[PDB]
Protein backbone atom coordinates (compact mmCIF):
# COMPACT_ATOMS: atom_id res chain seq x y z
CA UNK A 1 0.00 0.00 0.00
CA UNK A 2 3.10 2.27 0.51
CA UNK A 3 6.50 1.68 -1.21
CA UNK A 4 9.75 3.64 -0.58
CA UNK A 5 12.00 3.86 -3.72
CA UNK A 6 15.51 2.55 -2.81
CA UNK B 1 25.18 18.10 8.47
CA UNK B 2 21.28 18.00 8.06
CA UNK B 3 21.30 21.67 9.08
CA UNK B 4 23.73 22.33 6.16
CA UNK B 5 21.58 20.28 3.65
CA UNK B 6 18.43 22.38 4.39
CA UNK B 7 20.23 25.81 4.19
CA UNK B 8 21.94 24.60 0.96
CA UNK B 9 18.68 23.24 -0.56
CA UNK B 10 17.46 26.92 -0.80
CA UNK B 11 20.85 28.08 -2.32
CA UNK B 12 20.87 30.51 -5.33
CA UNK B 13 23.81 28.40 -6.66
CA UNK B 14 22.29 25.59 -8.79
CA UNK B 15 25.00 22.96 -8.14
CA UNK B 16 24.91 23.61 -4.36
CA UNK B 17 21.07 23.31 -4.37
CA UNK B 18 20.94 20.14 -6.55
CA UNK B 19 23.65 18.42 -4.40
CA UNK B 20 21.64 19.28 -1.24
CA UNK B 21 18.27 17.98 -2.50
CA UNK B 22 20.04 14.80 -3.82
CA UNK B 23 21.68 14.36 -0.38
CA UNK B 24 18.26 14.77 1.37
CA UNK B 25 16.96 12.19 -1.14
CA UNK B 26 19.88 9.71 -0.47
CA UNK B 27 19.19 9.81 3.32
CA UNK B 28 15.58 8.69 2.44
CA UNK B 29 16.49 6.17 -0.33
CA UNK B 30 19.71 4.26 0.59
CA UNK B 31 18.72 1.91 3.51
CA UNK B 32 15.28 0.48 4.56
CA UNK B 33 15.50 2.49 7.89
CA UNK B 34 15.35 6.13 6.64
CA UNK B 35 15.26 9.13 9.05
CA UNK B 36 11.86 10.52 7.96
CA UNK B 37 10.99 12.30 11.27
CA UNK B 38 14.35 14.21 11.40
CA UNK B 39 14.02 15.36 7.69
CA UNK B 40 10.38 16.61 8.36
CA UNK B 41 11.49 18.28 11.65
CA UNK B 42 14.51 19.98 9.89
CA UNK B 43 12.29 22.26 7.65
CA UNK B 44 12.99 20.32 4.31
CA UNK B 45 9.33 19.75 3.15
CA UNK B 46 8.58 23.34 1.98
CA UNK B 47 11.87 23.48 -0.02
CA UNK B 48 11.27 20.00 -1.63
CA UNK B 49 7.64 21.07 -2.53
CA UNK B 50 8.95 24.44 -3.94
CA UNK B 51 11.47 22.39 -6.08
CA UNK B 52 8.41 20.65 -7.67
CA UNK B 53 7.66 24.06 -9.48
CA UNK B 54 11.13 24.23 -11.10
CA UNK B 55 10.11 23.13 -14.67
CA UNK B 56 13.46 24.83 -15.65
CA UNK B 57 15.47 22.12 -13.71
CA UNK B 58 13.85 18.67 -14.22
CA UNK B 59 16.80 16.88 -12.41
CA UNK B 60 15.68 18.87 -9.32
CA UNK B 61 11.93 18.18 -9.77
CA UNK B 62 12.90 14.47 -10.00
CA UNK B 63 15.15 14.40 -6.85
CA UNK B 64 12.63 16.46 -4.84
CA UNK B 65 9.76 14.16 -5.98
CA UNK B 66 11.78 11.05 -5.00
CA UNK B 67 12.54 12.53 -1.49
CA UNK B 68 8.79 13.34 -1.06
CA UNK B 69 7.81 9.85 -2.42
CA UNK B 70 9.89 8.23 0.36
CA UNK B 71 8.72 10.60 3.18
CA UNK B 72 5.09 9.86 2.10
CA UNK B 73 5.86 6.07 2.15
CA UNK B 74 6.12 6.11 5.99
CA UNK B 75 3.54 6.43 8.81
CA UNK B 76 0.18 8.15 8.12
CA UNK B 77 1.62 11.03 10.26
CA UNK B 78 4.59 11.30 7.80
CA UNK B 79 2.24 10.99 4.75
CA UNK B 80 -0.03 13.71 6.28
CA UNK B 81 3.11 15.94 6.62
CA UNK B 82 3.65 15.76 2.76
CA UNK B 83 -0.04 16.37 1.96
CA UNK B 84 -0.29 19.21 4.59
CA UNK B 85 2.59 20.96 2.56
CA UNK B 86 0.33 21.42 -0.59
CA UNK B 87 2.38 18.70 -2.45
CA UNK B 88 -0.67 16.96 -4.12
CA UNK B 89 -1.59 19.78 -6.61
CA UNK B 90 2.12 19.95 -7.69
CA UNK B 91 2.42 16.19 -8.18
CA UNK B 92 -0.79 16.44 -10.33
CA UNK B 93 0.85 19.27 -12.34
CA UNK B 94 4.03 17.09 -12.86
CA UNK B 95 1.80 14.32 -14.44
CA UNK B 96 1.91 16.63 -17.60
CA UNK B 97 5.78 16.94 -17.54
CA UNK B 98 7.74 16.11 -20.73
CA UNK B 99 10.39 14.17 -18.72
CA UNK B 100 9.22 10.55 -18.25
CA UNK B 101 11.33 9.98 -15.08
CA UNK B 102 9.51 13.09 -13.53
CA UNK B 103 6.02 11.78 -14.56
CA UNK B 104 6.73 8.31 -13.12
CA UNK B 105 8.12 9.70 -9.79
CA UNK B 106 4.98 11.96 -9.46
CA UNK B 107 2.79 8.86 -10.13
CA UNK B 108 4.71 6.97 -7.39
CA UNK B 109 4.39 9.78 -4.83
CA UNK B 110 0.58 10.08 -5.42
CA UNK B 111 0.37 6.24 -4.99
CA UNK B 112 1.87 6.51 -1.46
CA UNK B 113 -0.61 9.39 -0.75
CA UNK B 114 -3.70 7.45 -2.14
CA UNK B 115 -2.43 4.41 -0.15
CA UNK B 116 -2.69 6.28 3.22
CA UNK B 117 -6.51 5.85 3.34
CA UNK B 118 -9.89 6.91 1.88
CA UNK B 119 -9.84 10.69 2.73
CA UNK B 120 -6.38 11.17 1.03
CA UNK B 121 -7.65 8.89 -1.82
CA UNK B 122 -10.94 10.86 -2.28
CA UNK B 123 -8.90 14.17 -2.17
CA UNK B 124 -6.47 13.06 -4.92
CA UNK B 125 -9.50 11.80 -6.92
CA UNK B 126 -11.44 15.10 -6.33
CA UNK B 127 -8.46 17.01 -7.89
CA UNK B 128 -8.58 14.82 -11.09
CA UNK B 129 -5.73 12.21 -10.78
CA UNK B 130 -7.60 9.38 -12.65
CA UNK B 131 -7.80 10.77 -16.34
CA UNK B 132 -4.10 11.80 -16.42
CA UNK B 133 -2.97 8.54 -14.62
CA UNK B 134 -4.91 6.20 -17.07
CA UNK B 135 -3.71 8.20 -20.14
CA UNK B 136 -0.12 6.87 -19.45
CA UNK B 137 -1.43 3.34 -20.31
CA UNK B 138 -0.07 2.68 -23.86
CA UNK B 139 2.24 0.05 -25.45
CA UNK B 140 5.10 2.71 -25.88
CA UNK B 141 5.54 3.23 -22.04
CA UNK B 142 8.27 1.10 -20.31
CA UNK B 143 7.10 -1.92 -18.26
CA UNK B 144 8.60 -0.64 -14.87
CA UNK B 145 6.52 2.62 -15.30
CA UNK B 146 3.26 0.75 -16.22
CA UNK B 147 3.76 -1.49 -13.07
CA UNK B 148 3.89 1.75 -10.95
CA UNK B 149 0.64 2.86 -12.73
CA UNK B 150 -1.14 -0.45 -12.04
CA UNK B 151 0.02 -0.36 -8.38
CA UNK B 152 -1.61 3.11 -8.02
CA UNK B 153 -4.79 1.64 -9.68
CA UNK B 154 -4.87 -1.08 -6.93
CA UNK B 155 -4.43 1.70 -4.28
CA UNK B 156 -7.51 3.58 -5.68
CA UNK B 157 -9.61 0.30 -5.29
CA UNK B 158 -8.13 -0.89 -1.93
CA UNK B 159 -10.54 0.59 0.74
CA UNK B 160 -14.24 -0.56 1.18
CA UNK B 161 -15.38 2.09 3.75
CA UNK B 162 -16.09 4.15 1.78
CA UNK B 163 -15.23 2.62 -1.68
CA UNK B 164 -14.07 5.12 -4.35
CA UNK B 165 -16.93 7.15 -5.95
CA UNK B 166 -19.10 5.19 -8.52
CA UNK B 167 -17.76 7.53 -11.26
CA UNK B 168 -14.10 6.69 -10.46
CA UNK B 169 -14.84 2.94 -10.68
CA UNK B 170 -16.51 3.68 -14.09
CA UNK B 171 -13.22 5.33 -15.34
CA UNK B 172 -10.89 2.59 -13.88
CA UNK B 173 -12.85 -0.53 -15.19
CA UNK B 174 -12.22 0.25 -18.91
CA UNK B 175 -8.47 0.49 -18.10
CA UNK B 176 -8.59 -2.90 -16.25
CA UNK B 177 -10.30 -4.38 -19.47
CA UNK B 178 -7.12 -3.36 -21.41
CA UNK B 179 -4.64 -4.27 -18.63
CA UNK B 180 -6.20 -7.79 -18.03
CA UNK B 181 -4.85 -8.69 -21.61
CA UNK B 182 -1.20 -8.09 -20.57
CA UNK B 183 1.36 -10.95 -20.18
CA UNK B 184 3.61 -9.37 -17.46
CA UNK B 185 2.73 -11.18 -14.18
CA UNK B 186 3.05 -8.24 -11.68
CA UNK B 187 0.60 -6.24 -13.91
CA UNK B 188 -1.84 -9.19 -14.29
CA UNK B 189 -1.68 -9.70 -10.47
CA UNK B 190 -2.22 -5.94 -9.78
CA UNK B 191 -5.18 -5.86 -12.26
CA UNK B 192 -6.90 -8.93 -10.67
CA UNK B 193 -6.32 -7.57 -7.08
CA UNK B 194 -8.04 -4.32 -8.20
CA UNK B 195 -11.02 -6.47 -9.38
CA UNK B 196 -10.96 -8.51 -6.10
CA UNK B 197 -11.26 -5.21 -4.14
CA UNK B 198 -13.99 -3.74 -6.48
CA UNK B 199 -16.08 -7.00 -6.23
CA UNK B 200 -15.59 -7.26 -2.40
CA UNK B 201 -17.87 -4.19 -1.80
CA UNK B 202 -21.48 -5.46 -2.35
CA UNK B 203 -23.93 -6.09 -5.25
CA UNK B 204 -23.91 -2.58 -6.91
CA UNK B 205 -20.05 -2.61 -7.44
CA UNK B 206 -20.35 -6.29 -8.65
CA UNK B 207 -22.89 -5.22 -11.30
CA UNK B 208 -20.46 -2.46 -12.47
CA UNK B 209 -17.68 -5.12 -12.86
CA UNK B 210 -20.14 -7.31 -14.87
CA UNK B 211 -21.43 -4.31 -16.95
CA UNK B 212 -17.76 -3.42 -17.80
CA UNK B 213 -17.45 -6.52 -20.10
CA UNK B 214 -14.44 -7.85 -18.08
CA UNK B 215 -15.78 -11.23 -16.73
CA UNK B 216 -15.12 -13.27 -19.94
CA UNK B 217 -11.48 -12.04 -19.65
CA UNK B 218 -11.18 -12.69 -15.87
CA UNK B 219 -12.44 -16.36 -15.77
CA UNK B 220 -9.73 -17.82 -18.10
CA UNK B 221 -7.07 -16.58 -15.60
CA UNK B 222 -8.35 -19.32 -13.18
CA UNK B 223 -6.05 -21.56 -15.37
CA UNK B 224 -3.02 -19.20 -15.49
CA UNK B 225 0.52 -20.69 -14.94
CA UNK B 226 1.31 -18.36 -11.94
CA UNK B 227 -0.55 -19.38 -8.69
CA UNK B 228 -0.38 -15.64 -7.69
CA UNK B 229 -2.78 -14.75 -10.59
CA UNK B 230 -4.91 -17.88 -9.94
CA UNK B 231 -5.33 -16.86 -6.24
CA UNK B 232 -6.47 -13.35 -7.24
CA UNK B 233 -8.77 -14.48 -10.10
CA UNK B 234 -10.45 -17.11 -7.83
CA UNK B 235 -11.02 -14.46 -5.14
CA UNK B 236 -12.52 -11.99 -7.64
CA UNK B 237 -14.84 -14.56 -9.25
CA UNK B 238 -15.72 -15.96 -5.78
CA UNK B 239 -16.76 -12.40 -4.75
CA UNK B 240 -19.08 -12.09 -7.80
CA UNK B 241 -20.92 -15.47 -7.08
CA UNK B 242 -21.88 -14.16 -3.55
CA UNK B 243 -24.38 -11.95 -5.50
CA UNK B 244 -27.67 -12.84 -7.29
CA UNK B 245 -28.49 -16.07 -9.21
CA UNK B 246 -28.30 -13.73 -12.28
CA UNK B 247 -24.89 -12.19 -11.38
CA UNK B 248 -23.71 -15.81 -10.73
CA UNK B 249 -25.01 -17.06 -14.13
CA UNK B 250 -22.67 -14.43 -15.76
CA UNK B 251 -19.65 -16.28 -14.26
CA UNK B 252 -21.19 -19.73 -15.17
CA UNK B 253 -21.80 -18.56 -18.82
CA UNK B 254 -18.00 -17.72 -19.05
CA UNK B 255 -17.40 -21.51 -18.67
CA UNK B 256 -15.96 -21.07 -15.12
CA UNK B 257 -16.62 -24.68 -13.99
CA UNK B 258 -14.23 -26.07 -16.74
CA UNK B 259 -11.29 -24.65 -14.63
CA UNK B 260 -12.32 -26.25 -11.27
CA UNK B 261 -10.87 -29.87 -11.56
CA UNK B 262 -7.39 -28.20 -11.54
CA UNK B 263 -8.38 -25.95 -8.52
CA UNK B 264 -10.09 -28.77 -6.48
CA UNK B 265 -6.85 -30.89 -6.94
CA UNK B 266 -4.35 -27.97 -6.74
CA UNK B 267 -1.40 -28.75 -4.43
CA UNK B 268 -2.03 -25.47 -2.40
CA UNK B 269 -4.59 -26.03 0.44
CA UNK B 270 -5.83 -22.41 -0.01
CA UNK B 271 -6.70 -22.82 -3.72
CA UNK B 272 -8.76 -25.95 -2.76
CA UNK B 273 -10.59 -24.07 0.10
CA UNK B 274 -11.51 -21.04 -2.13
CA UNK B 275 -12.58 -23.39 -4.99
CA UNK B 276 -14.97 -25.29 -2.66
CA UNK B 277 -15.98 -21.91 -1.11
CA UNK B 278 -16.85 -20.70 -4.66
CA UNK B 279 -18.76 -23.95 -5.41
CA UNK B 280 -20.58 -23.65 -2.04
CA UNK B 281 -21.97 -20.35 -3.52
CA UNK B 282 -23.08 -22.19 -6.79
CA UNK B 283 -24.95 -25.05 -4.99
CA UNK B 284 -26.80 -22.36 -2.87
CA UNK B 285 -28.16 -21.32 -6.31
CA UNK B 286 -31.16 -22.50 -8.36
CA UNK B 287 -31.54 -26.07 -9.75
CA UNK B 288 -29.84 -25.35 -13.23
CA UNK B 289 -26.79 -23.96 -11.29
CA UNK B 290 -26.81 -27.06 -8.96
CA UNK B 291 -27.09 -29.26 -12.15
CA UNK B 292 -24.16 -27.43 -13.86
CA UNK B 293 -21.93 -28.38 -10.88
CA UNK B 294 -23.20 -32.00 -11.28
CA UNK B 295 -22.64 -31.98 -15.10
CA UNK B 296 -19.04 -30.68 -14.68
CA UNK B 297 -18.08 -33.88 -12.70
CA UNK B 298 -17.21 -31.74 -9.63
CA UNK B 299 -19.33 -33.45 -6.85
CA UNK B 300 -16.95 -36.51 -6.50
CA UNK B 301 -13.94 -34.07 -6.31
CA UNK B 302 -15.79 -31.96 -3.58
CA UNK B 303 -16.20 -35.27 -1.58
CA UNK B 304 -12.48 -36.28 -1.83
CA UNK B 305 -11.82 -32.89 -0.13
CA UNK B 306 -14.68 -33.47 2.40
CA UNK B 307 -12.73 -36.65 3.43
CA UNK B 308 -8.95 -35.78 3.02
CA UNK B 309 -8.79 -31.91 3.09
CA UNK B 310 -7.46 -29.53 5.82
CA UNK B 311 -10.14 -28.46 8.42
CA UNK B 312 -10.60 -25.25 6.31
CA UNK B 313 -11.35 -27.10 3.02
CA UNK B 314 -13.61 -29.68 4.86
CA UNK B 315 -15.67 -26.82 6.43
CA UNK B 316 -16.21 -25.32 2.93
CA UNK B 317 -17.00 -28.78 1.42
CA UNK B 318 -19.55 -29.43 4.28
CA UNK B 319 -21.37 -26.25 3.17
CA UNK B 320 -21.19 -27.17 -0.57
CA UNK B 321 -22.69 -30.66 0.15
CA UNK B 322 -25.18 -29.12 2.68
CA UNK B 323 -26.24 -26.11 0.49
CA UNK B 324 -27.05 -28.75 -2.25
CA UNK B 325 -29.51 -30.80 -0.03
CA UNK B 326 -31.49 -27.49 0.40
CA UNK B 327 -31.51 -26.04 -3.22
CA UNK B 328 -31.69 -29.32 -5.21
CA UNK B 329 -34.36 -31.89 -6.29
CA UNK B 330 -34.53 -35.49 -4.84
CA UNK B 331 -32.83 -36.87 -8.05
CA UNK B 332 -29.91 -34.37 -7.52
CA UNK B 333 -29.38 -35.55 -3.84
CA UNK B 334 -29.88 -39.21 -5.07
CA UNK B 335 -26.72 -38.66 -7.23
CA UNK B 336 -24.95 -37.65 -3.95
CA UNK B 337 -25.44 -40.83 -1.82
CA UNK B 338 -24.36 -42.85 -4.94
CA UNK B 339 -21.00 -40.97 -4.53
CA UNK B 340 -20.19 -42.09 -0.90
CA UNK B 341 -20.98 -38.75 0.87
CA UNK B 342 -22.38 -40.16 4.16
CA UNK B 343 -19.06 -41.62 5.38
CA UNK B 344 -16.92 -38.42 4.97
CA UNK B 345 -20.10 -36.38 5.72
CA UNK B 346 -20.62 -38.10 9.12
CA UNK B 347 -16.89 -38.20 10.09
CA UNK B 348 -17.18 -34.38 10.74
CA UNK B 349 -19.86 -34.71 13.51
CA UNK B 350 -17.02 -34.89 16.17
CA UNK B 351 -15.32 -31.45 15.56
CA UNK B 352 -15.08 -28.65 18.18
CA UNK B 353 -16.65 -26.25 15.59
CA UNK B 354 -20.39 -25.78 16.40
CA UNK B 355 -21.24 -24.32 12.87
CA UNK B 356 -19.65 -27.33 11.02
CA UNK B 357 -21.45 -30.05 13.10
CA UNK B 358 -24.72 -27.91 12.82
CA UNK B 359 -24.52 -27.76 8.93
CA UNK B 360 -23.41 -31.45 8.66
CA UNK B 361 -26.53 -32.49 10.67
CA UNK B 362 -29.05 -30.28 8.73
CA UNK B 363 -27.64 -31.96 5.54
CA UNK B 364 -28.44 -35.47 6.94
CA UNK B 365 -31.80 -34.14 8.41
CA UNK B 366 -32.64 -32.59 4.93
CA UNK B 367 -31.33 -35.61 2.85
CA UNK B 368 -33.44 -38.33 4.66
CA UNK B 369 -36.74 -36.30 4.40
CA UNK B 370 -36.23 -35.76 0.57
CA UNK B 371 -35.11 -39.44 0.14
CA UNK B 372 -38.68 -40.73 0.90
CA UNK B 373 -38.92 -44.54 0.15
CA UNK B 374 -35.09 -45.06 0.37
CA UNK B 375 -34.78 -43.58 3.94
CA UNK B 376 -33.89 -46.93 5.63
CA UNK B 377 -31.45 -47.78 2.70
CA UNK B 378 -29.40 -44.65 3.82
CA UNK B 379 -29.26 -45.77 7.53
CA UNK B 380 -27.39 -49.07 6.62
CA UNK B 381 -24.65 -46.82 4.96
CA UNK B 382 -24.60 -44.76 8.28
CA UNK B 383 -24.15 -48.03 10.30
CA UNK B 384 -21.05 -49.16 8.20
CA UNK B 385 -19.69 -45.56 8.66
CA UNK B 386 -20.30 -45.76 12.46
CA UNK B 387 -21.49 -42.12 12.66
CA UNK B 388 -24.69 -43.27 14.51
CA UNK B 389 -22.66 -43.10 17.84
CA UNK B 390 -21.28 -39.55 17.05
CA UNK B 391 -24.98 -38.35 16.64
CA UNK B 392 -25.57 -39.34 20.36
CA UNK B 393 -22.90 -36.87 21.69
CA UNK B 394 -24.52 -34.01 19.69
CA UNK B 395 -27.59 -34.67 21.98
CA UNK B 396 -25.24 -33.76 24.91
CA UNK B 397 -23.95 -30.48 23.15
CA UNK B 398 -24.35 -27.09 24.99
CA UNK B 399 -25.90 -25.58 21.77
CA UNK B 400 -29.71 -26.21 21.71
CA UNK B 401 -30.07 -26.27 17.85
CA UNK B 402 -27.59 -29.24 17.59
CA UNK B 403 -29.07 -31.56 20.33
CA UNK B 404 -32.74 -31.06 19.17
CA UNK B 405 -31.66 -32.17 15.61
CA UNK B 406 -29.96 -35.30 17.14
CA UNK B 407 -33.27 -36.36 18.93
CA UNK B 408 -35.46 -34.99 16.00
CA UNK B 409 -33.53 -37.55 13.76
CA UNK B 410 -33.54 -40.39 16.43
CA UNK B 411 -37.41 -40.57 16.16
CA UNK B 412 -37.24 -41.00 12.31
Amino acid sequence: RKRAKV
Amino acid sequence: SLEAIVQNASSDNQGIQLSAVQAARKLLSSDRNPPIDDLIKSGILPILVHCLERDDNPSLQFEAAWALTNIASGTSEQTQAVVQSNAVPLFLRLLHSPHQNVCEQAVWALGNIIGDGPQCRDYVISLGVVKPLLSFISPSIPITFLRNVTWVMVNLCRHKDPPPPMETIQEILPALCVLIHHTDVNILVDTVWALSYLTDAGNEQIQMVIDSGIVPHLVPLLSHQEVKVQTAALRAVGNIVTGTDEQTQVVLNCDALSHFPALLTHPKEKINKEAVWFLSNITAGNQQQVQAVIDANLVPMIIHLLDKGDFGTQKEAAWAISNLTISGRKDQVAYLIQQNVIPPFCNLLTVKDAQVVQVVLDGLSNILKMAEDEAETIGNLIEECGGLEKIEQLQNHENEDIYKLAYEIIDQ
